[PDB]
This record gives C-alpha cells, structure tokens and sequence, in this order.
DNA sequence: CAATACATGCACAGGATGTATATATCTGACACGTGCCTGGAGACTAGGGAGTAATCCCCTTGGCGGTTAAAACGCGGGGGACAGCGCGTACGTGCGTTTAAGCGGTGCTAGAGCTGTCTACGACCAATTGAGCGGCCTCGGCACCGGGATTCTCGATATCGAAT
DNA sequence: ATTCGATATCGAGAATCCCGGTGCCGAGGCCGCTCAATTGGTCGTAGACAGCTCTAGCACCGCTTAAACGCACGTACGCGCTGTCCCCCGCGTTTTAACCGCCAAGGGGATTACTCCCTAGTCTCCAGGCACGTGTCAGATATATACATCCTGTGCATGTATTG
C-alpha cells in the first residue's frame, strides 16, 4: 500500500538552513535531532502556554502568554530577540 | 530605592540554616558567597514570580505565583495552594 | 594555690547539642525583615512599585530554606568525603555542579 | 568610693577581680539597697556572718555569670581607684609567674 | 474565492503556521486556539532553530566540514551556555562529550 | 431518590468533582465514566496510607492532633515516598533526625 | 465565583475511617489537599499522554491502572491496581 | 546471567576515558555494573508498561525515548 | 630496551581519542543479551527492535559518562586523581537516586 | 633480674547546665450546626471512537561460516593512597553590648475581586488546491587506505644551583 | 673546590595529521498523488473594559528582649610533608566471540472494514459542600524540678624505665 503521513518539519529546517547557510548540507541523522528537538521545545512551550492561560482562569491561547512564556524557557539571549521578532511577525501579519 | 541590604542575611543566620544541616564546623569565607548563592536562586525565582504577576495585569506578586513557579522549575512547595 | 577554670565545653559539644536542637525545630531561622528587604530590592529591576503578600514573602522564607538546608546535607557528604568535618566553598561549588545548576 | 552599679576591684583566692556593685548593706538597719528602694534579707537571700557585721556589697564578676555573684565586706572589697588597678596588674604578675613556674615545673618534668 | 495564500508566507516565515496550529488543536491543548499564536509559536521556533543551525555551521566550518553531523550538534549546544541550560539534561544521539581536562591532570614540570 | 457515585464505588472520595476537574481541567476532550472512579479510589489509597503514617507519627510523638512535622517523618522515613515525594519540599516539615557517623565523638 | 473548592470534608471522612479520634491542622490540611492535587496533575497528564500515545482519544480504566502501577513506586502500585479494579468491579456490579 | 559480566572491564575503562578518567580503581567495575543494571530495569520497566499499554508486546524504539521522557533524561534522533 | 611510556601518557591519549570520537563504546551483542535478560523478568518472550537496543546503548553510555564526569570531579576534589567505588555512591547520593 | 614509683590510661564523683518533664492556664484554631445554591445525578439521544476479523509484509529472529579487534591473563614497576605528625590559625565557645527584629495598634489605600456588556473573534463546516510527502536515481562528500611530516614522549649526557 | 640533583637538549620511536586515490551509498532533486490548509460565511460566546467594593498590604511607631556583633582565648583540624606498599597502566600473547552477510521463516504491526457501547450533550431536580458563627479543649507559654551528660580531677590498673 501507500503508507501514512508521517510529521516532520524537515523541507523547513532545510530551508531555513538555506537562509541561514545557502551551501551548507545536512545529514539525516542530524535532521532527525533536529525534527525531535522542534518538537520537544514545541511540546515545551506549548504546555507552558496552556497552562499558564489556565492558571491565571483563561480559555483562551493568545499571543501575550505565549510571548510570557517564551520569555518563561528561553532565557534573556533566547529572549528579548525572540520576542521582539515575533511581535514585529505578528504585527506584519495581522497588517496583512 | 532600597539600597545594600545584600548583608541582611546576617552571619548567624547563615550559620542556623547550616546547622539544620548538620553540619558541625564553618569556614569564613562561606558566608559573603553563600549569600551570593541566594542572590542567584533569589532573582531566577523572582523572575518567574514577577512574570507571572504580570501576566495577570498584576503590581501584587502572590504567593500562588511562587508556588507556581517553584512547581515551574524543580523547587517546588506544598501547604499554600496546588 | 587552687584557680578557678570555667564550664566551656569541648568545640563540639555545644554543636551537636544545638544540632539536636535545630533538626528538632520547625520555625524559620532567618529573620523576616532582612529577607523581605532581599526580596523587595531583587525584585526591583525586573519591574518597580510591585507588592508582596504577607503569604507570599514567608513562602519565599520557608522554600528557601529548605533548599539551602537540602543543599547543606550533601555540602556535609562532600565535606566528609574528603575526610573532613569542616565545610569549605569548594563543597557546595562541586553540589551545584552535580546537581546541575552551576 | 562605693557606689551601686559602680565598678570595683575584689579579693578571689589570691588575686584581683573587676566586679558591679549591685546592692549595698548596711549592718545596723539588717537592710540592703538594690538597682533594677531599701529592703530587707528575702527568704532565699543570706549572707555570711563573717562579713555581715561589716558593710557588705552584693557583687557580679565581669566576664563571669551571675553563679558568681556574692557578698562581699571591705576586707574583700576595694574601690576601683588607680592603685588597686595597679595592685591588680601586680598580682596578674603574679600569676603570671606563678603559670610561669607551672611551664617549668612541667617542661623538667618532661625531662 | 482568493488565491491561497500560506500563513507562514503572510507572518514572513518558513515554519508552516497552520501545520502548528493544526497540532496544538489536534494535541489537545485546548478547544480555543488564537490566530496569532501559531504564528508567534512558529517564529520562536525559527529562532531557536536559526541560532542551533548556525552554530552547527561554524561546528562544520572549523571543523573543516560541509555536513551538519550530530557531533557538530553537540559541540554547538555545548559550547554556548544558554542553550546548556535548555539542553543540559537532554541527551544527543552520537554527539560525544565537549574535549575538555581538568588543571592537575596535566603534567607538570 | 439520588444516590451519589461514591457510595456506588464505595468511596469517600467524590466521583463528581474529579470527572468535572478531568473535564473542565483539559486534560482530555473525552473521558469515560471508570476513569474518575479508578482516580478517586488511587487517590484515597496513597491518601490512607500518608495519613496512616501520620498517625503513626503523631502517636510515636504522643500527640493527637496532626502536625505537618508528623507528615514530614511519615514521608522521609517511608522510602517509597522518599523517591516520590524526595522532589516535593512541604511545609514546615524540618528534617530527619540524622548526624553521619564521622561527626559523632570518638 | 466566592465559592473555593478543595478536599477537606473528603479527607477527614477517610481519616476518621483510618483513625476516628485524630485532629488535624489546616496548614497540614492545606499540605494534604495540595498533595491529592499534584498527585492526581501527574497520574491524570501521564494518563492522558499514554492515551494519546497509541493513537486512542478516550479516558478509561486500562490506562489509568498502566499509569498507577507506571507512576506510583511499586509496593503502592500493585495495591493500588487492586484496590481501584475491586472498586470498579462494584462500579459495573451495582451498575 | 552471564550477560552482566558481558559489559566488560575494558568497556568500562573506554566509558571512562570518555568521561575524563585517568585512573581506575579495580572495584569500579563491577558496582558499576549494578549502577547500569539498575538504571537499566528502571527504564526498561517504564517502556515495557508503554509496551503493553499499546496491546503490544515487542518494544519499539520510540518507546525507548519515551520512557526516558519520563525519567526525565531526554534523547533525540530516535523518533519523536 | 623497549620503548615505554610512563603510566598516564597513554592514558591522557585515548582520553582524547575517545572524547574526539562519537562511536558507541560498548560491543552491541553483550548489551542486547543484557537487555535481553534483563527484560527477560518482567515478560517471557519479548521482542527487541534493533533500534530500541541502539536507544538504550546511546541512553546508557550517555548516562554513564554523565556520572563519570562527575566521578571525576568528586575525584579531583579530595586531592586524587585515581577514582574509588566510594566516590560514585556520593555522586549519586547527591543526585538524589540512592 | 624484680620492684616500685612514675607515667599513662579507665572509673567514677561531682558540679554546672541545658534540656525533658510535671502542672496551671488560657486561647484561639478545630470542629460542629445552618442555609443555600450550584454542581452532581437521572433519563434519553447521536454518533462516533473503538473492539474485533482479515492480511501481508516486512522486519525481526535464529543460525551458520570467517576474521579479526578486542578481551583476558600475566609481569613489572612506578606512581598515588594512605597513615602519621606537627604547626598554625580559625573558628568554637562564651560574655558583654548594641540594635534591630517582633508584637500590638493604627490607618489608608491601591489593588485584588465580582458583575454587567458587548463586540471582536475563534469554532465549524463545504470547496479546493497546492504544498508536502512516498518513491527513484544519480554523485560527490565522505569512508577507507597508505605514505611522509609533525608533534609528543622518554630516556641518556652537559650545566648551574646548593650544601659542605 | 667537589659531588649531586634538576633541567636542557638530541635522537629514536611512535601515534596521528594531512595529502592523494578509489569506490560507495545516503542525499537532494524530479515526479506523482492526495489530503489538510485555505477562503468564506455564520454563530455563539469569552474576554476587555468600565465600574463598584473591601482587604490585606504598606507605612509608621513604640516598646521590648533575642539576637548580632565583636572580641579574646584556645585547640583541633587542614594541610604540607614523608615513607611505604600495593595496585593498576602498559605491553605482549592467546583466545574468543563480535561482526558481516546470507538466507529461511514466521509473527505481529499496521491497515481496512464493520457494527455497536459509551459517552457528550441537554434538561430538571435536589442535596452536599462551602461560607459563616460559635464554644471549647490541644497545645502554647511559663515556671519549678529531674536528670543526662559533659568536663575534669583524682584515683587506681597496668606498661615500663630506671635502679639496686
């Protein structure tokens, strides 16, 4: 038969790796690594965001929590930058 | 702006804590960077505090934030709250 | 002829008696002024003007004792580790590095 | 002179003590003075009559607790005045030689 | 009906925001999910991969090479302490340890 | 006539509100009607047990009333709870009573 | 709302079925009732994790008496497992 | 069985070396031997309870990573 | 006469070796037949995939060289440089698994 | 060579001393009575997740032959481990002094907490399509191999500092 | 001036680094499918906001006494050093099973299909749990003895060193 969908993030890793470094290559051992290291601090993150909306008695995921808890793992160098380019991407989308 | 207040954990304080410990005999230099060490555990621990009071549109830092954020980072606490 | 010589005890003795009296204790054993002014002047430049519940300062009270008190078990293992009964920076150094946080 | 609560120099064994002045005795009267007001003797409280024909002061010994507190005549009493500091220094001498003698007597001992 | 047009293309990013969105409903997280918060939880995802990739690349550059391995990997998460932080008690598959000797295991003169 | 869940599965713990603390808690969308049954009755069992060594505490220190130093001992000397509660600092609680073996006199 | 929800009358009931002359304190009733709570967050994410792990989307026994005996250290869990399938089996008995 | 004393002396000295030992007692090895035997039932007890959670009854890899999860050890690469 | 090198020089050498290295440092069929028999108590007649065994060999030498690294340090803490038992069982004693 | 005094090491008296024990007392948190209201329970329906039959295939298990890198055993020896000792100093212990924490009282307020609105906004469902994933197929980065250079190691002879 | 030890250098050995060479199989791109993201519209409803209340948190102050600080004497550890022993590194030979690889077989993981048991959902009812009030005894506080117990002297059991 033809078999089932199986999840990965791994065209986009390949092309943000091709932003980042356009003739640089990748294994995929390493894009495996990668693949399970997106979805634990996703998995991470997530948790923290869905419960510290409902922590505070919230039904509702939103940007501002995610944004607290980004800044709640992420530490200072993974912070400031990441929350200041999110909020321009948000901005930049909902301006579209 | 309260100012130096870094040395009000004062010396026989930090000799009590120890002897719960069980600990029988303290050297000199133990207290200044033990009392740097609840510095560092202090700030990351009122970090996260200070985050989630505002989170929740807060300027009071509840006790249920603490223990919310012990529970965050490996430290956490019973008797005030789940 | 006969001088006096006072009751001091052998360095020890009033330790391990005070030992016995604080592993028996319950209450806390940093004042609550000086603690609470830590906790007002660390929280400062992360945000001003913030208050704390009356609660909320003694939770940081007793929770950081006892992670000091867990930390001063294993600084006596690593103090007696090296044959030792006095304990010394290094001890609680080589603690936060095995527990992981150093 | 003799004052409550004043410092003076007393007579333990062979040598000098700094102590406080706490109550004052008066033979005559059966009654001493105190600071936190005469009063008499209470039902725990005596002194010995070697000395309670003479007036007695209720001393503390500096550096040393309150077991050793006790009555004291001018026989073994004395104002804190230059002279009995340097009497002091020279029995302090004193046992200074005699600990002296002590570290001989020991180290040829040891021989 | 309008030409279909990507969410991560119209937030300016590569992470597909609907695929996120998709697992944080399907993930059963909640029954309500914002609009933008895949899009921010996409971006950060970008972030930290961003950073992770580019040391990987200065891991194969110095170390003469043109393939991320998984020693690459380890060597860049090692080397900056934040992401130790974030990935200290995590493990990596063929990763090795940091080169690294304590003073007195030297020899000495 | 209503009789409640907890007399149907012979429990003090209330079925009701920990169906509706799985529910509304989002845990999962669905959960089935055993679940919170099997989670009370786990819950008064580990429940029995740390109060049974609390009281046991509380007799050994011949007092009648439940302090938390009582379950503070009833959880440090049980070494089961040891490695499941050994993460979890409680509340007024002190230490064991323990001196090593070198700091005693000779 | 003004109404705070919390296990005191359910924990003293089977405190007086274990001993029914023992007092208690309330901060130690406030230590008990945070307790039952991060006990029951760890069995009930573990439970819904391993649902979720083998593509099921339903909460029932099976996998709550995987995760007790899973979870809880175990000379608690084979009791435990005991207890809760004797409980269930009067569930489906008196229906 | 036999099996414990498989991992052997000179693998031991390797995971040292690899751990930036220089010198090694000669009763490292064998309560070493327990400390990873021990470590091994623990986790292997938490993937086999995932394994007949799933009505199955061979191990996957996945649920290797998976109790390791749990144990709070976490590896990447193998899945997940 | 041969030529030697003082105990510790080749040492120091493969300690390098093996920390420039990222190969798997224990022989795969004595692990599985350890996996085996050890998972042989709690259920008769289970199957291993070949990438569960590969999880637990990478899982457990990562683990002990964790613990290694910290022998090393508890080591070099009472002014030695040679490791005994009794320096680990205080390693994970302070790891809280003791 | 024996004794005996001297020196060194237990046994015990005795005084401090701090802590456990007995008793009064009060007091304030524990427990018990009440009202209620909201959340759990009773009943019925939809429908859909899940249990069970089939199947196939692929991926795991078992065994058999060769080869070899690694394990095991052993000899030696040199480097640590460990015991002992001495000296200094660094807190241990204790007493007096300052002082500041701790309790009670007081007020005030800012900010937590509850209620109503309503409007932005996410949930849900039909179309559809373009991205994303399964398969295939070449190719070049890379694995393996071999020879010269480089660096490191180690041990046998000159040379300066130190003691006599 | 003489001898000796530490270091200083030269040279041999040896393990690894770096340069070609050669073959190899994962990897990146092309192709085909297919199904979840996207568009669009609606509909309920959840959170933002405004507003009102009231509670405990902040601030001050005034008396306390427990503690903080400081200092002085002492002694017991920390550590520097040395001697000695023994245990483990290093190297060699022998063994042995690890690994490749090759094939056979079959066991269950995964997928599809079906049919149905249970559970979300809704409405109604009702009683159990919680906010509130009180009275009241378990335990805190204080005070006076009892007793472990700590320290030390001193007094006797035993090694022993000197002496007659």
């Amino acid at each position: 038969r033809r078999k089932t969908r199986k999840e990965s993030y791994a065209i986009y890793v390949y092309k943000v790796l091709k932003q980042v470094h356009p003739d640089t290559g990748i294994s995929s051992k390493a894009m495996s690594i990668m693949n399970s290291f997106v979805n634990d601090v996703f998995e991470r993150i997530a948790g923290e965001a869905s419960r510290l909306a409902h922590y505070n008695k919230r039904s509702t995921i939103t940007s501002r929590e995610i944004q607290t808890a980004v800044r709640l793992l992420l530490p200072g160098e993974l912070a400031k930058h990441a929350v200041s380019e999110g909020t321009k991407a948000v901005t930049k989308y909902t301006s579209a | 702006v309260l100012r130096d207040n870094i040395q009000g954990i004062t010396k026989p304080a930090i000799r009590r804590l120890a002897r719960r410990g069980g600990v029988k005999r303290i050297s000199g230099l133990i207290y200044e960077e033990t009392r740097g060490v609840l510095k560092v555990f202090l700030e990351n621990v009122i970090r996260d505090a200070v985050t989630y009071t505002e989170h929740a549109k807060r300027k009071t830092v509840t006790a249920m934030d603490v223990v919310y954020a012990l529970k965050r980072q490996g430290r956490t606490l019973y008797g005030f709250g789940g | 002829g006969g001088v006096k010589k006072p009751h001091r005890y052998r360095p020890g003795t009033v330790a391990l008696r005070e030992i016995r009296r604080y592993q028996k204790s319950t209450e806390l054993l940093i004042r609550k002024l000086p603690f609470q002014r830590l906790v007002r002047e660390i929280a400062q430049d992360f945000k001003t003007d913030l208050r704390f519940q009356s609660s909320a300062v003694m939770a940081l009270q007793e929770a950081s004792e006892a992670y000091l008190v867990a930390l001063f078990e294993d600084t006596n293992l690593a103090a007696i580790h090296a044959k030792r009964v006095t304990i010394m920076p290094k001890d609680i150094q080589l603690a936060r590095r095995i527990r992981g946080e150093r | 002179e003799f004052a409550l609560g004043g410092r003076c120099l007393a007579f333990h064994g062979p040598l000098m003590y700094e102590a406080k002045i706490l109550k004052i005795w008066d033979p005559s009267s059966k009654m001493y003075t105190s600071i936190p007001k005469p009063q008499k003797l209470g039902e725990d409280e005596s002194i010995p009559e070697e000395i309670i024909n003479g007036k007695c002061f209720f001393i503390h010994y500096q550096g040393w607790k309150s077991s050793w507190d006790e009555w004291v005549g001018y026989d073994r009493i004395r104002a804190y005045n230059e002279e009995n500091i340097a009497m002091k220094k020279r029995l302090a001498n004193e046992a200074k030689e005699a600990k002296k003698s002590l570290l001989e007597q020991q180290k040829k001992k040891k021989l | 009906r309008a030409k279909a047009k990507t969410r991560s293309s119209r937030a300016g990013l590569q992470f597909p925001v609907g695929r996120v969105h998709r697992l944080l409903r399907k993930g059963n997280y909640a029954e309500r999910v914002g609009a933008g918060a895949p899009v921010y939880l996409a971006a950060v995802l970008e972030y930290l991969t961003a950073e992770i990739l580019e040391l990987a690349g200065n891991a194969a550059r110095d170390n003469k090479k043109t393939r991320i391995i998984p020693r690459h990997l380890q060597l860049a998460v090692r080397n900056d302490e934040e992401l130790n932080k974030l990935l200290g008690r995590v493990t990596i598959a063929q990763g090795g340890v940091l080169p690294n000797i304590q003073s007195v295991l030297l020899p000495k003169k």
